[PDB]
């Protein structure tokens, strides 16, 4: 496993995070993000999350909710790297997404984002 | 440049001998508050608000050699610091007529003396912050036909290589409608090179659209300041103000 | 225990004006002196330490809560229980009051256990 | 500090005419630090904020040139420090003794910008040098390019006055306001805007730069996380 | 357990942080939280609690804590979630709520707010 | 072993951290900073990565980690101290770089730097 | 045994100028170099080792703290007790000293332990 495992791991580039949520489910904490295009054109939401107790990416939690807070207050531009399908509770899937958070970059280059891409 | 600091003429138009009075109620109600004026160009002023401070510092002075003080009229208590500056010229300790004054926020680094071609005539003070000249006049209440005279020696002697970079602008009662004074401008060909301040709506009770305001042109933004009527403080008159425009 | 309780006194509309942060013996101890806002009163001195006291749990979240309220000049409530520590040379340089909760204070009432 | 720098989009040909021109009356230096007065809000700063730090302005030029809206060229603009240039901290110094608080918030600013604040509008005489910064697209890079120099400038020998600023208004109460700041914690007083951007009757037409809070910034690095 | 489960968890949008406690209780360290309209449409203060011993709510203690802090010096606008009934301690009860903090999400434009919602 | 090895650590001064990325790899945290000379000379990044469950620098990931977080967000000048050949993940050692994240120092302009340095 | 000891030594009215951070055998040092306010003297270097010293327990308070002193630049008294550390090549790279205790410090007087 790895955030830039392409074949599985997505991406949305030149993201800003505009709103941001806390809370727990099922004994465990986790953090929401949403996300909209940073240039000003128009792309459905995505909304990642992050459980605690849930998953592979739980080691991470807490390196991926330390930074989702600064890419939120400060509206900076982030690519942020996504699993398909992780949760699978229905209340929850429905509200936010079947995306959990496995990695954030900073994409101040206007062209590309440091991090793993797909060539 | 010159839009740095707030700038009012505030002429009396004397009350039948509220000399005293209406200086220090109606200045240290202009001068005082955040929105207070920095430079004020009382003209005609005469007497003395009663409360300057003697012992100014000596001056030379500089290109004519009438001295002028510096009173330093504290407005503020002992606790607090709000002292001003005011230049003064005693030319006439015994009419207090046509007797002209400078109050400041801080001490000018220079002043100034200069009088027209004519001999007859009796100079429009000013003073100068750094590279900021402000100057101060009185013209004559028979129409003011010396108006397009002071502009023109106070264009030749700022022309002068060596203080051709300072910027300067000229306030006061000119005793003239601004739209004739552009119009002989313009006759005599200074259309492009002095700039003309003026509110839209009279500055007297007359109606009269004198006391305004005539600025160098090559001066850095000198279009962002513009002469605009200060708010109705109903106290029978009121003075202009050289603001700057909102970007 | 609790911040509550009635052996926990309180001092209102009180800023946080000094920070101390040190180890007293095998723990960490953070110290803070809150003086009245509006003056005239005795600054009072409260500390905490991370493994000494019943307010062991309640460490971290003080210590984190102490430096934003003395980040931010607030106007706080510091609850104090008198006669905490008990080395003499530690009373006699800081305090003997152990600080077991901060709240903060708008005109007029403060946020918490009033008694 | 003698030679301060400040970041302008517009070219050296209007710089070296006009200058830069403060953007209103406002003195208070409550205010100034927070950024309330300089383009974020009531924008009439009786003040022209420049760095005194060659980093600050790269850090400027990067967080223009990388928003994708902003189209234009950047002159870093190198001005001597006349007795006009004060310090922000020996006036915060001041004003804390006559009873007012500057948070942590605020202090921990006045130490990132390195600000070196001009009262006066700031003469086409002070400015030495103005150095265009290319923006490399494709490699993400903001390099120096032509270093234009003034004929205009008169080299005096000055220095920025070491002291208070003078008329200073009297401190407010603690109000716990907005801090407004941009890019990598850059103050709003920085941005292109802080300053007249009307030349000769003209405005200059660049982007308006998006700020945020710095509070929750500045709480994100003073207390670890 | 979630903060949506609705049949439970309630909340109050377009709430303002205005008040912050700290303290310990039962060997335990809670953090309160006083809410108020943004826009002063009155109702009654909300106060919720949250003890990081106590309550099944306990794994999500230092992260909501974290963002009852963050929300607090930003004075956003902010959808609290609490558990209603929670806290036993009459003391307790008397001076503070039998509120319990479960979710902080951001909330933007005095519309929507990002979170589990109940239509 | 240590920071300052100046023999197996190597440094680079005057930099400041333009673009920062946060990740999982194996079961653990990676954080990657990329390291540009601050007047734009060298040309080339200086991706330096930490990843926290792996390799004799991962002691000290999270101190790494909150001072990162303050030489990203301020952009001051710093001095990188990083270990090559570090990273066997190949596509690892292909998006980002070998090298291992070691120390952090502030560099007070000039042309001095606190911290181990080459005599 | 405490950071008022008569063994520990303190500086007053200083600021933490320069920061580092780093790793040392399984540790994650810090060193803080802060120098007097308006200036004066020689700069005093102060580190701390994470898993190193009877100052562990300390250790990440004292990060915290620093940090908190170095962003805001606080004018601060520095506690330190010489000879702490033992490799040589930490002396002559950073210090000797041991970073025990941070106090905010003001115009004349300030909070903290204090000598006789």
């Amino acid at each position: 496993e790895w955030t830039g495992d392409y074949e599985n791991i997505g991406y949305f580039s030149h993201e800003v995070i505009s709103e941001f949520h806390v809370g727990q489910i099922d004994g465990g904490a986790y953090f929401c993000i949403k996300a909209v295009k940073a240039d000003g054109s128009r792309s459905t939401p995505l909304i990642a999350c992050s459980v605690s107790n849930e998953s592979v990416w739980a080691p991470s939690f807490k390196v991926l909710l330390e930074q989702a807070r600064y890419f939120y207050v400060t509206e900076q531009s982030v690519r942020i790297y996504y699993d398909h399908n992780v949760w699978t509770n229905q209340p929850f899937v429905n509200t936010f997404s079947t995306n959990a958070l496995v990695g954030l970059s900073s994409c101040s280059a206007a062209t590309d984002c440091f991090g793993p891409g797909k060539p | 440049n010159i839009s740095d600091y707030r700038v009012m003429t505030w002429n009396l138009q004397g009350s039948s001998a509220s000399t005293e009075s209406k200086w220090n109620i109606n200045v240290r109600q202009l001068l005082s508050g955040t929105a207070g004026v920095d430079i004020l160009m009382v003209q005609e002023a005469g007497a003395i608000p009663t409360s300057a401070v003697r012992t100014g510092r000596h001056i030379q002075p500089f290109g004519v050699g009438i001295p002028i003080d510096e009173y330093t009229w504290n407005l503020g208590t002992t606790r607090r610091q709000d002292i001003r500056y005011i230049y003064y010229s005693p030319i006439d300790v015994g009419a207090r007529r046509v007797n002209l004054a400078i109050v400041t926020r801080r001490r000018a680094d220079n002043v100034y003396v200069l009088r027209p071609t004519t001999v007859a005539s009796r100079p429009i003070i000013g003073i100068g912050l750094g590279n900021d000249v402000f100057l101060t006049t009185h013209a004559l209440a028979s129409g003011g036909p010396d108006a397009a005279a002071i502009v023109r020696v106070t264009y030749n002697f700022f022309r002068t290589p060596q203080m051709r970079h300072l910027s300067w602008l000229l306030g006061g009662d000119f005793n003239r409608a601004p739209d004739r004074l552009e119009s002989d401008l313009m006759t005599e060909h200074l259309e492009r090179l002095v700039t003309i301040i003026a509110p839209t709506e009279p500055t007297q009770i007359g109606g009269n659209i004198l006391d305004y305001g005539v600025i160098v042109d090559r001066a850095p933004y000198s279009q962002r300041v513009e002469a605009l009527r200060n708010p109705q403080l109903a106290s029978d008159h009121y003075p202009v103000a050289f603001e700057a425009q909102h970007c | 225990e609790w911040t509550g309780d009635s052996s926990i006194n309180y001092y209102s509309d009180e800023v946080i004006s000094d920070f101390h942060v040190g180890q007293f013996n095998r723990s960490a101890y953070f110290c803070i002196k809150t003086v009245k806002k509006s003056g005239e009163g005795t600054p009072i001195i409260a500390c905490a330490l991370s493994h000494d006291s019943k307010w062991i749990p309640s460490f971290n979240i003080m210590l984190e809560q102490a430096r934003n309220f003395y980040i931010t000049g607030h106007s706080i409530r510091v609850y104090v229980q008198p006669n905490v520590w008990s080395n003499k040379s530690f009373i006699e340089a800081l305090s003997s009051n152990a600080l077991v909760g901060l709240s903060s204070c708008s005109t007029s009432e403060c946020f918490g256990p009033v008694k | 500090i003698d030679f301060v720098y400040r970041v302008d989009p517009n070219p050296p040909d209007v710089i070296f005419r006009d200058g830069f021109s403060l953007l209103g009356y406002n003195r208070d230096l409550q205010q100034l630090i927070s950024g309330r007065s300089c383009a974020g809000g009531s924008s009439d700063s009786r003040y022209i904020v420049t760095t005194s730090d060659i980093n600050k302005t790269y850090a400027i030029a990067r967080a223009y040139y990388s928003h994708s809206k902003f189209k234009g060229n950047l002159y870093r603009y190198k001005i001597r420090a006349d007795n006009n240039f004060y310090s922000l901290t020996p006036s915060v110094n001041y004003l804390e003794s006559q009873g007012g608080h500057f948070n942590a918030y605020e202090k921990s600013m006045i130490r990132l910008q390195s600000e070196y604040v001009s009262t006066l509008s700031i003469l086409p005489e002070n400015i030495q040098k103005a150095v265009a910064l290319v923006y490399d697209s494709s490699t993400g890079q903001i390099k120096d390019g032509t270093s234009t120099i003034n004929t205009d400038y008169v080299s005096i020998s000055s220095v920025s006055n070491p002291g208070v600023i003078p008329f200073l208004p009297e401190p407010q109460a603690n109000t716990q306001q907005r801090i407004d700041a941009f890019g990598s914690l850059i103050s709003s007083c920085f941005s292109i805007y802080s300053v007249c951007q009307t030349h000769r009757g003209q405005k200059t037409e660049v982007y308006k730069m998006p700020f945020y809070d710095a509070r929750p910034v500045i709480q994100f690095i003073i207390s670890g996380n």
